[PDB]
């Protein structure tokens, strides 16, 4: 059996700065809607994710990283890009991956993609063709739930404006993610109060309208626990919750195996992986 | 303030010097067996 | 044609041996160094 | 073929020159990550510092107490199943095999603060449960021991991470192959208990079992060998652990809306009627509903088990052997699986219902 190699033929007229930029953006992960042996530069680009003629939000990106096929960028030559598939059964022998995430990957972790939920994303702009490319994050499977539950909660207290909850509290502070013996502060020593919430608010809305209806259908069914069709509501709650939960509960796609080298993969560092 | 509290101390510190060693060995002062070369391969970042 | 050259460059390529070992270190691999240099440009003059 | 993985570590909770080849090896997450999760997940009115003290006391007599901080690079990475079993050698039903294994590993090891090392690790594991920092988040399957090399206090380990166990070739003393094995106490075949016992493929699970009453926490982990798949194994565990479930559900945590809408006479305010002046005189016109969901059973207060899938045994009939064979100075009963094919994805499933 042979690998699945993809050949992205780069156009000319790319600035000599953008070629050197792409020369470093290998090991990163890209996705295609359909898997073919010869792709183009517009299938990788952010313009592929435009859902309703508009750029995607975090919810649409979570829904997209499921229905697309991942691929790792191997060697890049001055003419083209070469990328190997991941999910389909392939013998991809070299298959290194660089860490694009503000944590450290320990030898043995499992890796799963996550859209850039916090702060900014590392995107390479190709202004010569008029399209950019964003790369997903590679975070360990153990934090894949704490990270999202901590970026979605925090965005609900900021919605609690209007004296609904005390905005004067400093008792609870510094929502951090401790991993591998390092503390990653989440406020990022600045204020991204705007720009980040506006790109996550649809996920927050779909979770508010689904947790709020769970603790009310139960109370309507059993009033002693502590014209309005009830069975239609029982149906439309499970149908929405079970269809929103699988989008969030993702599974791993790589694993960090390391011989002859260091056991920790720092942020912005290369390492070898195998296919789950 | 410069007051002697009737007590005295004995200081102790340990330093380190780089030397040049001079070794002598007798004839056939060691037996030595050599086995057989064996090769193993395992993928890495970029290749085998 | 010295006055037609932008910059002339000579290259180097050296190799280095290695020693096999055992213990806590990782196994070694051969290194390869590639270098480049560039010629200067000077001048002389005399007049009568 | 197989897939080998290699990792350097200290030798505190693992001595590869003593454990049998083919033994199941576990990995440990950094200790300084438990403090963060204990500072937030702890229930109210329960000190989150018992874990911190039981942690700073474990590592105070384990190795060099300096360089237990953040960026040292060397750390007690790995443990064996035998160590984590003997530290809790009073919670298994077979007291004979449990105590045999425990007295084997207390004497065969360094014996220099080794009894204290076993006691304080157990104290730390206990304290991890009252702070709701469950051990299954910080311990996970690494591989089956295949090949090692050691120095003074420093070890380097090679293990089988994925693929048939008997395909890995080593330089074991007698023969160049090795099969998996485990202590007899941690063994738990669910099919004999559930009266399924059929002949067919099996799975190999790694199940933790928590038991949390106030100041009476008890943690043990087994190696399950079942016919039930990953989804339908929690039912089989809940039916065998019917006592701990009910004990944890109670001793662990220590509106007519459909009727008011059926008549337009009840007080109400349509959505277009919510404006500035309507604010103060809205939360009193409607129906009052006091109370709170504080002090109720949650998922972390009723949890009693958590298990992963780590491999399968695809034979016509699983042939496992229970023989007594020594860890050198002491005899200890082990169990010799045959033909396991390691898997993974390290996906833990919690059981609370």
């Amino acid at each position: 059996a042979m690998p699945f190699e993809i050949e992205v033929l780069l156009p000319g007229e790319l600035s000599p700065a953008e070629t050197s930029a792409l020369q470093k953006c290998e090991g990163k992960i890209i996705t295609f809607s359909t898997l073919r042996h010869r792709a183009s530069l517009v299938d990788i680009a952010l313009s592929s994710y435009y859902i309703n003629g508009a750029p995607p939000d975090t919810l649409s990106l979570l829904e997209a990283y499921r229905m697309r096929f991942a691929a790792v960028i191997t060697r890049v030559i001055p003419g083209k890009l070469l990328a190997h598939a991941i999910g389909v059964g392939t013998p991809t022998p070299g298959l290194f991956i660089q860490n694009t995430s503000p944590v450290d990957l320990c030898n043995g972790d499992y890796i799963c993609l996550l859209p850039p939920v916090f702060g900014s994303a590392d995107s390479i702009r190709l202004d010569s063709v008029g399209l950019e490319i964003v790369f997903p994050l590679t975070i360990p499977q153990t934090l894949m739930r704490e990270i999202i539950a901590k970026v979605v909660a925090r965005a609900v207290e900021r919605t609690a404006a209007g004296a609904q909850i005390l905005p004067h509290e400093v008792l609870r502070g510094a929502d951090v993610i401790c991993y591998n013996g390092r503390r990653y502060e989440l406020e990022t020593n600045l204020q991204h109060r705007d720009g980040s919430d506006a790109a996550i608010r649809t996920l927050v809305l779909n979770l508010m309208f689904s947790i709020n209806e769970g603790c009310l259908l139960l109370l309507a069914l059993i009033p002693t626990l502590l014209r309005f069709p009830i069975y239609e509501t029982i149906s439309s709650w499970i149908s929405t919750s079970s269809r929103l939960g699988d989008t969030l509960g993702t599974r791993a796609i790589l694993r960090v195996c390391v011989f002859d080298g260091p056991s920790t993969v720092h942020p912005g560092d290369r390492t070898a992986v195998i296919q789950v | 303030t410069g007051f002697h509290p009737g007590i005295a101390f004995t200081v102790v510190r340990q330093d380190r010097f780089a030397t040049e060693q001079l070794l002598y060995a007798e004839r056939a002062s060691e037996s030595y067996f050599v086995g057989q070369i064996q090769v193993h391969h395992h993928d890495a970042i970029g290749g085998v | 044609e010295l006055a037609y050259v932008r910059d002339g460059v000579i290259q180097f390529e050296v190799q280095q041996p290695m020693i096999a070992r055992d213990g806590p270190h990782p196994v070694d691999q051969p290194v390869h160094n590639y270098m480049v240099k560039r010629i200067h440009k000077r001048s002389l003059s005399a007049a009568f | 073929t197989t897939q080998l993985i290699q990792q350097v570590s200290l030798t505190d909770f693992f001595r590869p020159d003593i454990e049998h080849a083919g033994s199941i090896v576990l990995i440990l997450r950094h200790p300084s990550d438990m403090i963060g999760e204990a500072n937030t997940l702890t229930q109210a009115g329960r000190d989150p510092d018992v874990l911190l003290e039981g942690l700073r006391n474990l590592f105070n007599a384990c190795t060099a107490p300096w360089t237990v901080g953040e960026g040292g690079g060397l750390r007690a990475y790995v443990t064996s199943l035998s160590f984590i079993a003997a530290c809790r050698a009073e919670e298994y039903t077979d007291k004979q095999a449990a105590d045999a294994n425990r007295t084997a590993i207390v004497s065969a090891y360094g014996c220099s603060r080794m009894e204290t090392r076993l006691i304080r690790f157990s104290e730390c594991l206990r304290a991890m449960v009252q702070c709701h920092v469950f051990p299954h988040r910080f311990i996970s399957f690494f591989g089956s021991l295949l090949e090692y090399t050691i120095q003074d206090n420093l070890c380097n380990i090679t293990a089988v991470a994925k693929g048939p166990q008997e395909a890995a070739r080593t330089d074991k003393t007698s023969t160049r192959r090795v099969t998996a094995n485990i202590p007899a106490c941690v063994f738990w075949d669910v099919d004999k208990d559930l009266h399924l016992s059929a002949d067919g493929l099996k799975h190999v699970f790694l199940v933790f079992v928590y038991t949390q009453r106030r100041q009476r926490e008890g943690v043990r982990l087994h190696l399950a060998l079942s016919q039930l798949n990953e989804q339908c194994f929690g039912r089989g565990i809940g039916f065998l652990l019917g006592r701990i479930r009910a004990e944890n559900a109670a001793w662990g945590t220590e509106l007519p809306l459909v009727q008011l809408s059926n008549d337009p006479t009840s007080p109400r305010c349509s959505i277009g009627e919510i404006t500035g002046v309507n604010w103060n005189l809205a939360r009193q016109r409607l129906y009052q509903w006091t109370g709170d969901f504080r002090g109720l059973p949650t998922q972390l207060s009723c949890m009693y088990a958590a298990y992963t899938l780590i491999g399968t045994i695809p034979s016509e009939s699983v042939r496992y052997t229970r023989r007594m064979e020594r860890f050198g100075g002491y005899n200890v009963p082990t169990i010799w699986l045959e033909g396991v094919v390691w898997g993974g994805t390290n996906t833990w499933n919690e059981c609370y219902y």
